[PDB]
């Protein structure tokens, strides 16, 4: 159990609230909204990359290369 | 970097720039909230947030 | 000398000359010991250089301090800056190194001939020369012997001047010079009104004008000085102490040495082409310099450059030597210094 | 300083000014050395740029900020905006050189030799010099002495301008300017009326009229501060700290600045082209900023460019300091910050 | 803090904690507005620095830019944008708006009492007790507020009448346009009863800016009535009182008229929701308050914008804080 330097540095990053946690449900309803959000994002990605939708003056293809 | 619609058309690289920098940003907020928030009882029972073996887990699903 | 609170403190060699500030005859021997070598160092200096003199070569060009200085001052030099008659340069360097020898040989009587303190000599007449850190009445009467000295050699120049002539490069050769005096001229270079700047003197009867002045000044001064006693208020402002008087001179010189030196870059009657070479430019970099104006290509630089940054620097850092010696006799410890990174407040008298 | 209640406060050397908020010898000492180095700055670098300095190019486009300034008030430019001679930026910068050593003299001074505490001096002349955090009555008497040498200096500006003359953009040349002033005009000035917006002044007349003006009401108010106490209702308005009045202060320099940087960025009048450049243009992104109406490739950036630009953001950092010290002063604690996370 | 849901003292919750501090709500508003308000003046200074003169603002892709052009400014004939300085100006003075508003909530949230409740009885401080149960003290604030807005809407109108007026589509230039004040004829509209017949979209088919600036003269009128209605007699009626409601509060219709907190803030956001529904529709139909000289003639996708964000606020938060508040009302 070496006491270096840099430990004492990083030890309370390390382990200082290990093993400790909020009781109940805490922000975990706000993460939810969260991941909706992305869910949303990502699938509407997709779709743009799909061609399924079609967003106005976006040609999703090699023609949007123009201007390079 | 732009923010208009079109930054999403896969094959213009101005979305690229644009995505580094604002999911960039949002990673850093990521990064800070998960510094000082602690999890919850729930989800830290759950997924056994105390086992390693979640986070290859997880890992390997992402990666 | 200062010796914050702790008396009898103890002395490196690196600082050991402040050992014998308060012996006074050891303080007299030592102060002739250094004039001796100012003046040994104007004899043997003018010797050195007139052994390389080249009268092919401009004056300048070659690396003298001193050929200029005598030559501008009559001595051997013919029409158009000739120096036509090498002789009396060394006649007067050799003068020099006569009056070295001698206030060395004093320097040295005074190192060892009685007490170090000149109380206790038994002389009962050199006890009239012993004088004290705190008392100003004897203070003031030296300081009045010394300004009647610096009168009398300012008087010494003015007649040397009104019959032997002196150099006019604005004449083209030496010249016997009308001593000036208007108070009005003296006083209008003194506010450097348009017409007349300080360091642009043109004709050599203001310069001569205002040296009778300097004279007549110092030599009022000194008898006043000698006279009377210096008034209190002068007690209440100014400690009393040796390394005190050693700044108040310290500021005084660096500032005379700041003015010579941008005398020398500018002004060019008092201080004549011919001789010094072309007036000199102040640029300011990191420091300030002297640019020579002039291409260094195969001509080195004129004497001017060089007695410009000397003196320059010399009184910058008598200004710094000034700042330090009234920092301490005020009473401010530079040892606090190394308590800076700590939470102790780096502040004393 | 506001030291929350704990007294014995420790400050780090990083943080270490505040040790002496508490002493008012060493205060003065303080500042006649902040204001040394300001004149300092100027002699200095009217010598650098004399130093670096060519006749030939344009001024704007030389980095220059303190020929271009002598020159708008006459000294070394005749016509069409060239330098002719540099003798009188010389003689200029050596005075303020002078006065700065002064100026540092009196600091040190301030700092070894005279009294820590003034009140505590023997002298009792310094005594009467000695004020407290807390007093507006004698802070008054303090703002209404500094008023007088604002309003002194600016009724010298004045007269310079009125008697010697200063350049004109609109005549070319330096003019004797005789002051145009009409009350009713500087309010027209204030309300920004179609014909009148401040920042565009196109007669220096009514230039040396506000001048004027401004000169006099500056006296007024340090004659009025110097006589009348501050009201009862002073008390409940303001705080009475250090730092609380550091907080006004800050506010004040921080509008003064915001005031100055636009008036270089737009105004053409007091900075003519010749001298500080074309006039530019304010550009907002995710920071503002003032750019060049003209190319600045080739001519690297003109004075007008850099005096604007620098006091945006002096300003701006100025007007964070003024927040910062108006909440120490407020008693709120910053060290809540990084308290808040740990209990979250 | 006066709700007791399951996570009342939760950090990610905790503007609750401001329920009833009324000091520091107050100054939490008055940061929000001057957020609300440095965004315009930012994004104008930003536009009116990339601005182009030969284009045509609807290919520069301005958001703000439209709606002052719409009023006059820096426009002439042709409706072309000449200058751009009075865009600059706009900014500036939204900048200095949000100067004041911060520098109010800064005071109010350190400086200021906390709780108005602990005045130094009637300290011009007193004055401003608020009690989110007794009617009376709410009654002033809806009505000063309603003098402040219905001034604003006489001044947009005396603005357009007399001084300097609008850019009306129709005459193609800037012009004092002549209102209109047939007050029949201006609250037909609210039914779709347009002079052209009736149309789906109501007061967003008025093709003239006579109209427009009538209804303004009549909303600033009828806001400032209303203003002293509220403000000269605080006291519940029969209206606010003995109204039906349906809540599981008592299960089926009561008449009531509970009030609280959260349910004063329901109808608050609902009312947002509502407003953005109907700015929805002005901007997909209304062309003659949205110019296409400006806001270009395609415009489903702003007002699309506004009717997600008029769902949000309407059917979310409404719904949301009315349900709390009427849970609430169990005490
Ligand atoms: C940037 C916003 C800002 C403004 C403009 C501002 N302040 Mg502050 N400000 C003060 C005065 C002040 C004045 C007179 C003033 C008006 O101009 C301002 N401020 C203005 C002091 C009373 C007070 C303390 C000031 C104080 O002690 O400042 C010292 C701070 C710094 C960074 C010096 C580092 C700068 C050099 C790069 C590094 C030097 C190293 C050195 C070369 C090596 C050794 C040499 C040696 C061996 C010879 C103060 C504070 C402080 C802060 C902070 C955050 C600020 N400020 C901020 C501001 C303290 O922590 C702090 C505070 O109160 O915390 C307790
Ligand atoms: C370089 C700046 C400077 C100048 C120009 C300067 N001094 Mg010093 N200077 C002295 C004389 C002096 C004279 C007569 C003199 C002008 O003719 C000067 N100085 C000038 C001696 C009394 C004294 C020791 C001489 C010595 O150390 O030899 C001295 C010091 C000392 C120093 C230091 C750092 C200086 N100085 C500095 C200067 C001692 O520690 C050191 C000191 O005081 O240590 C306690
Ligand atoms: C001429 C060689 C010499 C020089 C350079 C010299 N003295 Mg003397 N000199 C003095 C001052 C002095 C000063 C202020 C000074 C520099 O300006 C000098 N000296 C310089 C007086 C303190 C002291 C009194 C004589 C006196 O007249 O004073 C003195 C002496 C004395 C002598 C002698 C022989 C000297 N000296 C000699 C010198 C005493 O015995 C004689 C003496 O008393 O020896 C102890
Ligand atoms: C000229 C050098 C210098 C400067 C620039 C300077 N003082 Mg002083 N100066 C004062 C104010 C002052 C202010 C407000 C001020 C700002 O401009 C300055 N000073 C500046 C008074 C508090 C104080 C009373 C004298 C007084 O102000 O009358 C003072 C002094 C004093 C001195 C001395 C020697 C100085 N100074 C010197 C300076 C006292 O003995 C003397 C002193 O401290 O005796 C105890
Ligand atoms: C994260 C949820 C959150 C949001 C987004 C939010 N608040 Mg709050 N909020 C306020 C305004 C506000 C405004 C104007 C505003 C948006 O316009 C918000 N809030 C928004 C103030 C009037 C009021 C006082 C705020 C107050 O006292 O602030 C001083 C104290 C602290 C620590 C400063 C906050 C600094 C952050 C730690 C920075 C960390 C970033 C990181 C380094 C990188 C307030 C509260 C408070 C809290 C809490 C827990 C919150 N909030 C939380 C939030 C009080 O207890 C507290 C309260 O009232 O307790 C009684
Ligand atoms: C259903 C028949 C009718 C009634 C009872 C009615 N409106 Mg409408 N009505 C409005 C107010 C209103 C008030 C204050 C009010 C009184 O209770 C009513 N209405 C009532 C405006 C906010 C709004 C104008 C936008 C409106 C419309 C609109 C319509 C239509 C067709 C109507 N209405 C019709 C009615 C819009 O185009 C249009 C619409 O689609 O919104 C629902
Ligand atoms: C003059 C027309 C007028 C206008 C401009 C107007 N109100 Mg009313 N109005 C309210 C809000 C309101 C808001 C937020 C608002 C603007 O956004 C307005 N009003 C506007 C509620 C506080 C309040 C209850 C409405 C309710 O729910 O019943 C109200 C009423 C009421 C009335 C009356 C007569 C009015 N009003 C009148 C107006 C109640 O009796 C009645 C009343 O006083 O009940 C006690
Ligand atoms: C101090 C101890 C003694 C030093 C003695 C040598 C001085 C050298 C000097 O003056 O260099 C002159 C040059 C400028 O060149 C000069 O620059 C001049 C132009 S200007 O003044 O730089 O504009 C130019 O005319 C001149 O020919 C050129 O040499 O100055 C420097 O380069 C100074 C660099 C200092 C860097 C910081 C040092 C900090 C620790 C000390
Ligand atoms: C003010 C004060 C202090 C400061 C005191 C100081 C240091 C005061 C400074 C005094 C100075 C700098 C005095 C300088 C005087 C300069 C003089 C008298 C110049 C004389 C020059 C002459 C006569 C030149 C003469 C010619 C020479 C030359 C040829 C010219 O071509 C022409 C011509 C003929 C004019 C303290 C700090 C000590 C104490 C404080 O409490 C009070
Ligand atoms: C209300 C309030 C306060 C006040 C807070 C504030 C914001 C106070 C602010 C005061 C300000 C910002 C005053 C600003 C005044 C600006 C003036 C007076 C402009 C003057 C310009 C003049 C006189 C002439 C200028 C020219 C002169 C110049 C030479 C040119 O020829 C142009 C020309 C003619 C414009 C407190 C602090 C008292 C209490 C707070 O809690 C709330
Ligand atoms: C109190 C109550 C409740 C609530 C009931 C609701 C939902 C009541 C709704 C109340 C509303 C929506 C009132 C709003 C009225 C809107 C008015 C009066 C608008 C007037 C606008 C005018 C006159 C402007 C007209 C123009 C002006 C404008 C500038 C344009 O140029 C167009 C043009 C010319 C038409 C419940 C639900 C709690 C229970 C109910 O039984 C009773």
């Amino acid at each position: 159990p070496k006491q270096t330097w840099w430990g004492d540095v990083l030890k309370g990053n390390n382990n200082s609230e290990a093993g400790k946690f909020v009781p109940g449900w805490g922000t975990t309803p706000v993460m939810a909204g969260f991941v909706v959000m992305i869910t949303l994002l990502l699938l509407i990605m997709l779709q743009v990359y799909n061609h399924t939708i079609v967003l106005d003056g976006v040609d999703a293809g090699w023609t949007s290369l123009g201007g390079f | 970097p732009d923010w208009r619609p079109f930054a999403f058309d896969p094959y213009n690289p101005t979305g690229l720039v644009t995505h580094h920098i604002s999911a960039g940003i949002a990673l850093i907020i990521g990064g800070i909230f998960h510094t000082v928030s602690r999890p919850s009882e729930r989800l830290y029972n759950a997924l056994s947030m105390g086992n390693v073996e979640t986070v290859l887990s997880s890992s390997v699903a992402f990666v | 000398m200062q010796t914050y609170g702790n008396q009898n403190v103890e002395y490196g060699w690196w600082s050991g000359n402040s050992r014998f500030t308060d012996f006074s005859a050891q303080f007299l021997a030592a102060h002739i010991g250094q004039i001796a070598s100012m003046t040994f160092f104007a004899g043997s200096i003018t010797l050195f250089e007139l052994s390389r003199y080249n009268p092919d070569i401009p004056l300048y060009a070659q690396g003298f301090v001193c050929l200029p200085q005598l030559s501008r001052v009559g001595f051997g030099v013919g029409a158009g800056g000739a120096v036509v008659d090498t002789y009396p340069f060394f006649a007067v360097g050799m003068i020099h190194l006569f009056a070295a020898a001698v206030f060395g040989s004093g320097a040295i009587f005074h190192i060892l001939t009685g007490p170090k303190v000149l109380a206790d000599s038994d002389s009962a007449a050199s006890q009239r020369f012993h004088f004290e850190w705190d008392d100003f009445e004897t203070q003031g009467r030296i300081l009045g012997h010394h300004l009647l000295f610096l009168g009398s050699g300012a008087l010494l120049f003015v007649v040397w001047a009104a019959t032997h002539g002196i150099y006019d490069p604005n004449v083209g050769e030496v010249r016997a010079v009308s001593p000036g005096f208007d108070i009005v001229r003296i006083f209008k270079y003194g506010w450097a009104t348009p017409g007349f700047n300080p360091f642009f003197v043109d004709n050599l009867e203001d310069v001569m004008g205002g040296h009778l002045f300097i004279a007549l000044i110092d030599i009022a001064g000194g008898i006043y000085h000698i006279l009377v006693k210096p008034w209190p208020y002068t007690e209440r402002i100014f400690t009393k102490s040796g390394e005190a008087l050693l700044g108040y001179a310290l500021g005084g010189l660096g500032l005379m040495g700041l003015v010579a030196a941008y005398f020398c870059s500018v002004n060019d009657v008092v201080f004549p082409v011919e001789f010094f070479g072309p007036v000199l430019q102040p640029n300011l970099g990191f420091l300030p310099n002297f640019a020579d104006t002039l291409d260094v290509s195969a001509s080195g630089h004129t004497s001017r450059f060089w007695i410009a940054n000397f003196h320059y620097f010399w009184g910058f850092y008598c200004i710094q030597g000034h700042l330090f010696h009234a920092l301490r006799a005020s009473g401010f410890d530079f040892r606090v210094l190394t308590k800076f990174f700590t939470t102790e407040t780096v502040e004393l008298g | 300083m506001q030291t929350y209640g704990q007294t014995d406060v420790e400050y780090g050397w990083w943080s270490g000014n505040s040790r002496f908020s508490d002493y008012s010898g060493q205060f003065l000492a303080a500042h006649n050395g902040q204001i040394a180095s300001m004149c300092f700055w100027a002699g200095s670098f009217t010598l650098f740029e004399v130093s670096r300095f060519n006749p030939d190019l344009p001024v704007y486009q030389q980095n220059l900020v303190c020929i271009p300034q002598l020159a708008r008030a006459g000294w070394g430019v005749a016509a069409g905006g060239a330098v002719v001679d540099t003798y009188p930026y010389f003689a200029i910068a050596m005075i303020h050189l002078v006065a700065a050593a002064i100026l540092g003299a009196g600091a040190l001074y301030g700092v070894t030799k005279g009294p820590k505490v003034l009140a505590d001096s023997e002298f009792s002349g310094a005594q009467r010099f000695h004020f407290e955090w807390d007093d507006f009555e004698t802070q008054g008497r303090i703002l209404g002495h500094h008023l007088l040498f604002l309003g002194a200096a600016c009724l010298l500006f004045a007269t310079w301008a009125c008697t010697h003359g200063v350049y004109d953009p609109v005549a070319g040349e330096v003019r004797a300017i005789s002051p145009s002033l009409n009350l009713v005009r500087f309010f027209k000035y204030g309300w920004a009326t179609p014909g009148f917006n401040p920042y565009f002044v196109n007669n220096l007349e009514d230039v040396i009229g506000g001048h004027f003006f401004v000169s006099s009401l500056y006296i007024a108010g340090g004659i009025w501060h110097i006589l009348v106490k501050p009201w009862p209702y002073t008390d409940k308005i303001f705080v009475k700290s250090g730092e609380a009045l550091l907080a006004y202060a800050l506010a004040g320099l921080a509008f003064a600045g915001f005031n100055a940087a636009y008036f270089c960025s737009v105004n053409d009048v007091v900075f003519p082209v010749e001298l500080f450049g074309p006039v530019l243009e304010a550009k907002l992104n995710v920071t503002p900023y003032f750019a060049e109406t003209l190319d600045a490739s080739d001519g690297g950036h003109t004075t007008r460019f850099w005096i604007s630009n620098f006091h945006y953001y002096w300003a701006f950092y100025c007007l964070q300091g003024h927040l910062f010290h108006a909440l120490r002063s407020y008693g709120f604690d910053f060290r809540r910050i990084p308290r808040a996370l740990a209990s979250l | 803090t006066s709700v007791l849901s399951n996570f009342e003292n939760e950090w990610w919750a905790g503007n609750v904690r401001m329920t009833d501090l009324s000091g520091m709500l107050l100054g939490a508003h008055l940061c929000h507005a001057a957020l609300m308000s440095v965004v315009p003046g930012a994004f104008i200074v930003q536009e009116v620095a990339r601005y182009q003169p030969g284009v045509s603002l609807p290919d520069q892709g301005m958001i703000f830019m439209p709606h002052l052009a719409a009023l006059g400014v820096g426009v002439g004939a042709g409706g072309e944008i000449v200058d751009t300085y009075p865009f600059f100006v706009i900014g500036v003075l939204h900048f200095f708006i949000a100067a004041v508003c911060c520098a109010a909530g800064l005071f109010h949230t350190f400086r200021g009492e906390t709780d108005l409740n602990d005045a130094p009885d009637d300290s011009y401080a007193a004055a401003f007790r608020y009690e989110w149960d007794d009617f009376e003290s709410l009654s002033t604030i809806v009505g000063h507020h309603l003098v402040f807005i219905s001034v604003a809407c006489l001044i947009f109108a005396v603005n357009a009448t007399y001084g300097t007026g609008m850019y009306d589509i129709n005459t193609d230039t800037v012009h004092q346009i002549s209102p209109n004040l047939n007050p029949i004829t201006l609250i037909g509209y609210l039914f779709g009863f347009t002079p052209d017949g009736w149309s789906g979209a109501g007061m967003a088919a008025v093709n003239n800016m006579e109209d427009v600036i009538g209804g303004h003269f009549l909303i600033g009128v009828i806001d400032l009535l209303g203003a002293a209605f509220h403000i000269l007699y605080r006291k519940p009626t029969p209206l606010f009182t003995k109204h039906p409601v349906f809540s599981p509060a008592n299960g089926g219709w009561s008449n009531v008229g509970m009030l609280n907190s959260e349910l004063i803030l329901s109808w608050s956001v609902a009312s947002v929701g509502f407003m953005g529904i109907s700015s929805s529709l002005f901007i997909r139909y209304c062309d003659v308050a949205y110019p296409p000289v400006f806001h270009g003639v395609d415009r489903t996708g702003a007002a699309t914008l506004q009717l997600i964000l008029g769902l949000v606020w309407m059917l979310g938060g409404g719904l949301w804080h009315g349900l709390r508040g009427e849970r609430l009302y169990a005490a």
